[PDB]
């Protein structure tokens, strides 16, 4: 296989717990883990995309990142302009914060065309 | 309740002339749905139809730019929503239901082609409030950067024209003051956050200068603004 690896993007609620107890969360040889805290009000706008671009095109490995929606919105030029196929980017709703379909890059993409 | 029924009478026997809302529509646009919601409060089933006949006119196709009017008063006003809570309710005024479903049909027909450039549009133009639609999100900002400075800034000098004058009224310590001043160097700053170009044309007309003076002294919001302007 060449690309297997899961990326998540979420606060400690997510990453840490829920799909972590059988997705785990580090690379076979690497410390970077494939996530980021994004402690609220902590971690830099600058640094979310700086990790979104280290997830999704400095590592070959990562196959999906599943990327929260806390981080989207204020990423949002940057996931947009991403137009790639490997990483898969997939939004998900955090805390209370719901799915929010008008939101998202790859369901914009679905409406624009054809529906 | 006589005096706004007169009120309301005189409002709907003026607009009867398309010319005169097309014209009005220029210096009262705010009355446009102003008068809508005195209608909505008002429980007058006579004073409540007199109202929703005189919108209905200044939407009247023989005023000139019906479409974009009504467009406008939907958007801002939220004219389409108050239809749509007209039709929810209900009242005995066979002449009143038929104003204001007859306001209904122009506000959807008015909406049917709406967006919130028309409302940024109406805000720069107003230049005396303390916030505006675009800072609700992310979402159309990310369009407008590039909107009110038509791709050059070309088209945002007018935007350098209102926050000249909402400086002007910086300086003094009126409510609408205080809320120009902190709302213009808000814009100023989302402005200048994308493609800092247009930022030097901002900087040789005194940008610098007014943001310097937003936070001089003797001001909360202006200087509330001028943080991120300068930032």
């Amino acid at each position: 296989e060449k690309r297997t690896l899961i990326a998540v993007i979420a606060d400690e609620d997510t990453t840490t717990g829920l799909l972590l107890a059988g997705i785990g969360q580090i690379t076979p040889e690497t410390q970077e883990k494939n996530f980021f805290v994004y402690q609220e009000g902590k971690t830099t706008k600058e640094e979310i995309t700086d990790k979104f671009n280290h997830f999704t095109e400095e590592r070959d490995d990562i196959a999906i990142l599943l990327i929260n929606q806390h981080i989207a919105e204020n990423i949002r030029a940057r996931v947009d302009s991403f137009t790639n196929a490997f990483p898969a980017i997939l939004e998900i709703p955090s805390k209370d914060h719901p799915y929010d379909p008008e939101k998202d890059s790859v369901l914009k993409r679905v409406r624009k065309l054809f529906g | 309740i006589q005096l706004q029924y007169h009120s309301l009478l005189l409002i709907w026997l003026l607009t009867f002339n398309p010319v005169f809302a097309n014209e009005l529509v220029q210096k009262y646009l705010s009355d446009f749905l102003d008068l809508l919601k005195l209608v909505k409060i008002t429980i007058k089933e006579k004073v409540s139809r007199l109202c929703i006949s005189i919108i209905l006119q200044c939407c009247s196709t023989r005023v000139k730019q019906h479409k974009k009017v009504i467009k406008q008063l939907l958007l801002l006003g939220n004219a389409l929503p108050t239809v749509q809570s007209l039709s929810e309710r209900k009242y005995s005024d066979e002449e009143l239901r038929q104003d204001i479903s007859n306001l209904k049909e122009i506000l959807e027909n008015e909406y049917q082609e709406l967006t919130s450039f028309d409302e940024y549009v109406a805000e720069l133009d107003s230049k005396l409030l303390c916030w505006s639609p675009p800072h609700v999100d992310n979402g159309f900002w990310s369009d407008n950067i590039d909107e009110f400075k038509k791709d050059n800034y070309k088209i945002f000098r007018q935007l350098i024209e209102l926050l000249q004058a909402k400086v002007r009224n910086g300086d003094v310590n009126a409510k609408q003051e205080k809320i120009i001043i902190q709302v213009a160097l808000n814009d100023i700053t989302h402005v200048v956050e994308l493609l800092p170009e247009s930022i030097d044309v901002l900087d040789k007309t005194g940008g610098k200068a007014d943001i310097m003076e937003l936070l001089n002294h003797s001001d909360s919001r202006v200087k509330y603004e001028a943080l991120k302007a300068t930032q």
